[PDB]
């Protein structure tokens, strides 16, 4: 999940 | 330690802007209209992060539940929001400002009819029940935190979605109380709404079948935000 | 009333239904699931008021929760016992039975986590009695909402009767219904599996869940 | 849906 990771910091 | 009108509030303000998509000039198709749908939900997706990130405590989880909570509820949140939009529209499905699809449009797509009236269906529940604006925010929320099953025997998560879960139903009870409505009228309105969030799930669901049916027939491309979270 | 509409809930129960290869699994699940048919519709008609209504809405309510109302119930037995599922007197079944039938572990550790939460809930007797039936009325997608208002009436007058504040009244009404959110997302995906099974021609499907499967 | 409204009536 590299976007749903890089959104949420 | 955030009153409960203050937690309304807060989610009032954390409320996504509107994803601004347009019907296509050329007529709807199968392919067409899936793809302005999955479009729609791609933007969407990525307001709705920014969205759960301002939810009092969210960000307080692990980053495995964050991605947990938000895989397995994405689905659920988008369509509580379109029921939202179309609660005063019966017949009509408000996806968009300029995306208002007709009930009889989802002929256009295999399998998406009987998904339109499952949702054009509990939105008129909604309807019925005078589905207020701040308690559509409290139940909202609770769907992103009551998605994923967390017993108590992580378990720092499943006591810290239990505190969460437990100040949004605080909210929602804050405001039935409100409207001024007997005691033996408030609790069964927080049991209509909260018995309607089976409904949410059951349309939820039925639209994650769909959408990976038609993934799987190659109808619609699937791309970037939207193929993560059907991953 | 509340204190007379628990105890009709009471009386109601249905009795005791008494029926490995992947094949013989999903052979005893199905057969219990037809025989536990049977007896549902039985106990619906137990339902004060539930006769009264149109036999269009009687079919429809039934068609819509048949299979929430059957997780429902094996939870219930199920509550008392972790990583167990007491299907049946005869049929317990382990957590890691489940790796006997392709794609149904996944739905024994949703029906178990679930189960763990009604657990720790502490659900009562009455509390059960009251949701079981609201299952019914409420899952469909006049007399029926006089009804389903009786039933929830009995359930606020359960949580009333234990003593505890209001604020926890309402919170323990709140975590209640929620938690038929995740009975309603296992019945989902109860339903999914079992069309598989039937279109891989694993289980066989015969007579009312057959039926109740179209 | 005989049976079920068999069962019913
Ligand atoms: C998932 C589907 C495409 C996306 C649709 C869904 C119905 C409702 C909604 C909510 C709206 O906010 C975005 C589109 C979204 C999420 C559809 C049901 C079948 C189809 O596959
Ligand atoms: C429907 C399945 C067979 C029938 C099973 C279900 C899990 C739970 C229950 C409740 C019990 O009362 C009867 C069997 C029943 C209804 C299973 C999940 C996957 C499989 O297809």
């Amino acid at each position: 999940h590299k976007i749903l990771h890089r959104l949420l910091q | 330690a955030l009153s409960p009108e203050q937690l309304v509030l807060t989610l009032l303000e954390a409320e996504p802007p509107h994803v601004l998509i347009s019907r296509p000039s050329a007529p709807f198709t199968e392919a067409s209209m899936m793809m302005s749908l999955t479009k729609l939900a791609d933007k969407e997706l990525v307001h709705m992060i920014s969205w759960a990130k301002k939810i009092p405590g969210f960000v307080e989880l692990s980053l495995f539940d964050q991605v947990r909570l938000l895989e397995s509820c994405w689905m659920e949140v988008l369509m509580m929001g379109l029921m939202w939009r179309s609660i005063d529209h019966p017949g009509k499905l408000i996806f968009a400002p300029d995306l208002v699809l007709d009930r009889d449009e989802g002929k256009c797509v295999e399998g998406i009819l009987e998904i339109f009236d499952m949702l054009l269906a509990t939105t008129s529940r909604f309807r019925e029940l005078k589905l207020q604006h701040k308690e559509y925010l409290c139940v909202k929320a609770m769907i992103l935190l009551n998605s994923s099953m967390y017993p108590l025997v992580d378990a720092d998560s499943s006591r810290k979605l239990a505190h969460l879960l437990n100040a949004v139903t605080d909210a929602l009870v804050w405001v039935i109380a409100k409207s001024g409505i007997s005691s033996q009228q408030q609790s069964m309105r927080l049991a209509n709404l909260l018995m309607l969030l089976s409904h949410v799930r059951h349309a939820s669901n039925k639209g994650m079948e769909h959408l990976l049916n038609m993934k799987c027939k190659n109808v619609v491309p699937v791309y970037d935000l939207l193929l993560e979270m059907l991953n």
